[PDB]
């Protein structure tokens, strides 16, 4: 998956 | 309510143990409590608040994604995998209503200042991505449009009143970015914003003072690593 | 009980989901429901139980050193840590609770293999343990010699019944080591033990199958580290 | 800490 924050 | 006899100093201060101590359902508990006795968040405490639901929310998106796959493979060429996934759902979507019941009772309208309101409209964006995510229903546009417009809102303000270095407004533009290729099915967009947002943070740091922005620094690798993993 | 209304083999089924999913509250709470149906636990059964109780135990056990360790800094040369440690402890000790009734209850009179009455004792030694671990009061000693009792139970019944590389009989001799190592401050008892345990395994590995003991392989190499570790 | 399992 993508990183997110 | 539950944290409603404890003073709100407190439950700042058991935010902070239960963050040390790794236990993320009583630091949420616990921001809860402190949000409800009516007063502005600080910096340090909006990260807390965020820290803690992020974590409880993650958990519950790990869990959900697991029993989704095991569930497609059953449905390929019993009951239990769909209640028990149901069931993590409801969980995960009763967390993401109590974090937007917070945001728009408490957080949102008394937001006067960028760097606060940039914060709590990019949480309401994450948490209506994270209720899109599991959404299936006749619900699933509302929820996404939900999503876009928080996010539309704080990229709006992000742009006019904070520097491109800010870290708020690069965890903004990279959950963003992420909302357009993983939930709009606009991997164009996506690519397009994670690289404009680089770029013109790339430019600024040469106002930046050496050990004062390591997170804007951890986003950039972040926004680069979903570049790389997208083109 | 919260489980009643589901069939055995349906918690049995959901245990195993939640243990994918990393949902060990969840896997918990089933396998107490699939022991509270009243039928005795199979081998794969009874290691769903001892895994969910053991990793939800082993999160509070950590909190529990993190708080303790915060509140010991805090008494050298506000009430809020000692409040947070009392809530972690008490929350833990009714895990531990909970899993001692059901070994009381229901899986320590019915087993008659040496399999399953070595396994519930050295888990009844282990949870009376962990109650040791926090007990402060007059019951410290009480407690200790619980989990002492239970584990001496179990290791003479694991010497007569068990080859020395079964990995239950190797497990409980490295949990009743460390016990007297840290529990009942005999660390000569708990070397003694951990060389023993390891020699005579160690000249038993001749009779077994090759891919079959893996997790003997793994205790092994715990005791080992154990002894470097004293040593 | 000294490992169990
Ligand atoms: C519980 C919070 C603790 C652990 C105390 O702080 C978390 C972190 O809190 C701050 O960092 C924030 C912050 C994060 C940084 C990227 C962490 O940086 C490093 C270097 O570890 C991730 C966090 O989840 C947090 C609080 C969240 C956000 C995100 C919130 O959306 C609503 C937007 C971007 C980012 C901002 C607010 C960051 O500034 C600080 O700037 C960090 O310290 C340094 C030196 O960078 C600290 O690690
Ligand atoms: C949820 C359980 C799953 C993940 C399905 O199984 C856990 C594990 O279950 C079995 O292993 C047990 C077992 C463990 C092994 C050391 C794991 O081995 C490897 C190679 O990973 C640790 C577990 O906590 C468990 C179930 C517990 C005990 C412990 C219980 O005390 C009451 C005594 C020693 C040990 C025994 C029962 C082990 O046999 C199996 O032998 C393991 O498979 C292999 C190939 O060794 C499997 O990984
Ligand atoms: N370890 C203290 C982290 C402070 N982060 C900045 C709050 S705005
Ligand atoms: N992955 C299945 C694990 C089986 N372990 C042996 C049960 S006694």
């Amino acid at each position: 998956f993508p990183a997110t924050v | 309510g539950a944290m409603g006899s404890m003073e709100r100093a407190s439950l700042i201060q058991k935010a902070k143990l239960a963050e040390q101590a790794e236990r993320y359902e009583d630091m949420a508990a616990f921001m809860k409590g402190a949000v409800e006795k009516g007063e502005e968040l600080s910096c340090e405490e909006r990260n807390l608040l965020s820290v803690a639901y992020k974590n409880v929310v993650g958990g519950q998106r790990a869990a959900w994604r697991v029993l989704s796959s095991i569930e497609q493979k059953s449905n390929e060429e019993g009951p239990e995998v769909r209640e028990y996934r149901e069931k993590v759902e409801t969980e995960l979507q009763g967390v993401c209503d109590t974090v937007l019941g917070l945001l728009d009772s408490h957080l949102i309208k008394e937001a006067g200042d960028a760097e606060s309101r940039v914060f709590y409209l990019k949480m309401k964006g994450d948490y209506y991505r994270y209720l899109a995510e599991v959404a299936t229903g006749d619900d699933k546009k509302r929820i996404i449009d939900s999503a876009r417009s928080a996010y539309q809102e704080a990229m709006d303000i992000s742009k006019k009143e904070m520097p491109p270095t800010n870290p708020i407004r690069l965890g903004l533009a990279l959950n963003f970015s992420v909302f357009h290729y993983e939930i709009a099915n606009s991997p164009e967009e996506a690519i397009s914003l994670a690289k404009t947002t680089f770029d013109e943070a790339m430019a600024d740091l040469h106002t930046l003072s050496e050990d004062s922005y390591k997170d804007s620094t951890l986003i950039m690798q972040l926004l680069r690593d979903n570049l790389t993993l997208w083109t």
